[PDB]
């Protein structure tokens, strides 16, 4: 089985430059050729280069001259890629991928690695509840949250009483705020007669900042 | 250098009825071989593509008969015979004839539905957030069809303008309906020299404009 293992999420400031290494595994290295693929969130696919993993030599995306450098080691079956500059637009996850036909398309996907580009400090979420009332009641259905707010970079997860709520969970894409910081909430509906017996907490997890915050919704 | 372009850019189909996605070239894709390497890619959300056309018609290994590639020149078309609930993301064509290698801008293939109105939830901030100072009041907008909605704030029937951000869930797997949070960013000061906090929500599923409101400190 054909594996691809790229180097974990990275946090630049604008200016900084960022070296994304794919291990690849399972198979022979100098079958497949070797491709970097990008994507800014919210945005469509980019094809930054293919690397002859035998010779070693890239054709590039010309828009990534001078910019990208991808390269492969034979020693250790491991592909590059460098990316010099960086700005606020090389905000994406970084793919590598491999075409196991032998033809310059590809199929087999790396898990990919974000890169943020930013002047902001990693900094972990302020969890805050968004507590069930009668303005939050739907005919024997409540509503309730939690408000996610202030973290960098992305992302964040957020489980409901340690992943046993799952029914009506509504996780929010997160907005970039103008501070350079990122806020979502997560809601769940439940039957408003166990607003008094079943206890609702919101598990927050942000990796980046090692954080990880459980929160109570009580109801008001 | 090729410019991949798709006709359409989204479109919603019921499960069980066709889909049809076209890709255009701006030159020709014939590669130096005489192959034409037009593939198409199904991307879903916080996940990577996965290849389901190769060479115009071929289809990649554990790929369901339902899905088909045809096309010549410079135009390209992927058809889903019967679509599934599945078969939600992104399509995306993509040429590895000519370098540099590009893709098209995608396709999102969405669910069509039945109408449906969305439940509307007003929060007022947290006291532990107005001990920070700051006050976020959410509005939620639960299970609707389509996703088109607008979502006005006013503070004391004042409209609010620059002070908002929403954001909207993808397609539910369970009901292919959205949610959407509202989300108000006021000061603890200007939040407590105001009482009344209204979100005024205007959907197809509505016959009249829903307001979910609060007084503050009630």
């Amino acid at each position: 089985q054909v594996q691809l293992v790229q180097s974990g999420a990275e946090v630049k400031k604008p200016g900084a430059s960022v070296k994304v290494s794919c291990k690849a595994s399972g198979y022979t290295f100098t079958d497949y050729y070797m491709h970097w693929v990008r994507q800014a969130p919210g945005q469509g696919l980019e094809w930054m280069g293919e690397t002859n993993p035998r010779n070693g030599g890239t054709t590039y995306n010309e828009k990534f001259k001078g910019k990208a450098t991808m390269t492969r080691d034979t020693s250790t079956s491991t592909a590059y890629m460098e990316l010099s500059s960086l700005r606020s637009e090389d905000t994406a996850v970084y793919y590598c991928t491999i075409g196991t036909s032998g033809y310059d398309y590809f199929d087999y996907w790396g898990q990919g690695t974000l890169v943020t580009v930013s002047s902001a400090s990693t900094k972990g979420p302020s969890v805050f509840p968004l507590a069930p009332s009668s303005k939050s009641t739907s005919g024997g259905t409540a509503a309730l949250g939690c408000l996610v707010k202030d973290y960098f970079p992305e992302p964040v997860t957020v489980s409901w009483n340690s992943g046993a709520l799952t029914s009506g969970v509504h996780t929010f894409p997160a907005v970039l705020q103008s501070s350079g910081l990122y806020s979502l909430s997560s809601v769940v509906t439940v039957p408003s007669s166990s607003l008094g017996t079943q206890t609702y907490i919101c598990n927050v997890n942000h990796k980046p900042s090692n954080t990880k915050v459980d929160k109570k919704v009580e109801p008001k | 250098d090729i410019v991949m372009t798709q006709t359409p850019l989204s479109l919603s189909v019921t499960p069980g009825q066709p889909a049809s996605i076209s890709c255009r070239s701006s030159q020709s894709i014939v590669h130096s071989d005489g192959n034409i390497y037009l593939e198409w890619y199904l991307q879903k959300p916080g996940q990577s593509p996965k290849l389901l056309i190769y060479k115009v018609s071929y289809r990649f290994s554990g790929v369901p008969d339902r899905f088909s590639g045809s096309g010549s020149g410079t135009g390209f078309t992927l058809k889903i015979s019967r679509v599934e609930a599945e078969d939600v993301g992104v399509y995306y064509c993509f040429q590895a004839s000519h370098v540099p290698y590009t893709f098209g801008g995608g396709t999102k293939l969405e669910i069509k539905r039945t109408v449906a109105a969305p439940s509307v939830f007003i929060f007022p901030p947290s006291d532990e957030q107005l001990k920070s100072g700051t006050a976020s009041v959410v509005c939620l907008l639960n299970n609707f069809y389509p996703r088109e909605a607008k979502v006005q704030w006013k503070v004391d029937n004042a409209l609010q303008s620059g002070n908002s951000q929403e954001s909207v869930t993808e397609q539910d797997s369970k009901d292919s309906t959205y949610s959407l949070s509202s989300t108000l960013t006021l000061s603890k000061a200007d939040y407590e020299k105001h009482k009344v906090y209204a979100c005024e929500v205007t959907h197809q599923g509505l016959s009249s404009p829903v307001t979910k409101s609060f007084n503050r400190g009630e």
